[PDB]
C-alpha cells in the first residue's frame, strides 16, 4: 500500500526533526559539511587496536564557497550545428512539411542531429 | 537556330549537358556544363568583365553554408495560363521545400492549394 511508504517517510522526517532540534540547530543547511560535531568512543573490553577513524573526520576549510553550495539549474553546455538547423527548419516545427538541408561538417562538431 | 551562323545562347549540346547533370546528380557534369557555357566567345556585356583581388585564397570550408545561399534565389512569376498546372505545382513544391520564395504569377491560384498536403 502506498500509505505505508508515506508513513515511513513521515516517520523518518519526524525523527530527523527531533534529533536536529536536540542537537541545537534549526535546519539542514547548518550542518552539511561539518565533521567537528562527531567524536569517537571505543570498546576497551575488546582490547583490539583502536580503528583510527581520525582521517574520516579530516575537515578542510572551504574558503569562501560554502561546503554545500550549489548553483541553480543544470550546468550549461556549448552548442553544436543542431542550433543552426532548428532556426532554419522552423517552418517544419510550425507547419510540418518536407525539408532538405545541406551543410559542411567538421570533426569538432559533435552529436549532429539530436536536438532536432 | 541554324547551323549556318548567328550564335545563340542555348544550343543543343549545352541543353543536353544541363539536363543530364541535373538528372544524374553528377556535380562534375555540372562543372563541365559551366566550363562549356563560359568557354563560348563573347555574346553579352557580362562576358567582357574580369574579376581580381589582392588577398590570399581561403579554403572552401570557411565560406558560409550552402543553405544560406540557396535561401537567396527566387523563382520569377509564371502565369498559370502560360504553363500547365503540373509545372506550376512542381516549382512551388520544390522552392517551398528548400526554403526560398517561389512566385505565382498573373493567372491567380487555386484556393484548394492554400493548405499543406
Amino acid at each position: 500500500t502506498p500509505e505505508k511508504v508515506v508513513n515511513l517517510f513521515t516517520f523518518l522526517a519526524e525523527e530527523v526533526r527531533e534529533i536536529l532540534a536536540g542537537l541545537g540547530f534549526r535546519s539542514l543547511n547548518e550542518v552539511i559539511g561539518r565533521t567537528d560535531l562527531l567524536h569517537q568512543v571505543s570498546r576497551g573490553a575488546e582490547h583490539l587496536d583502536d580503528l583510527d577513524l581520525n582521517p574520516r573526520l579530516a575537515q578542510v576549510d572551504p574558503g569562501e564557497n560554502a561546503r554545500y553550495c550549489t548553483l541553480q539549474g543544470r550546468n550549461e553546455v556549448p552548442d553544436t550545428l543542431d542550433a543552426r538547423i532548428v532556426a532554419d527548419a522552423r517552418p517544419l516545427f510550425e507547419e510540418g512539411e518536407k525539408m532538405q538541408l545541406a551543410y559542411n561538417a567538421r570533426n569538432t562538431q559533435r552529436a549532429i542531429g539530436t536536438r532536432l | 537556330f541554324r547551323k549556318s551562323g548567328d550564335r545563340h545562347g542555348w544550343e543543343g549540346g549545352v541543353i543536353h549537358t544541363l539536363q543530364q547533370a541535373v538528372t544524374n546528380d553528377s556535380y562534375t557534369t555540372f562543372k563541365k556544363y559551366s566550363e562549356q557555357v563560359n568557354k563560348r566567345p563573347p555574346m553579352q556585356l557580362r562576358d567582357l568583365l574580369e574579376l581580381r583581388s589582392t588577398k590570399a585564397p581561403v579554403p572552401v570550408d570557411e565560406v558560409e553554408s550552402i543553405t544560406a545561399i540557396r535561401k537567396r534565389f527566387i523563382t520569377p512569376g509564371m502565369s498559370m495560363g502560360a504553363l500547365s498546372p503540373e509545372a506550376h505545382g512542381t516549382l512551388n513544391v520544390a522552392m517551398n521545400r528548400i526554403g526560398a520564395k517561389s512566385d505565382s504569377g498573373e493567372g491567380g491560384e487555386d484556393p484548394a492549394r492554400f493548405r499543406p498536403d
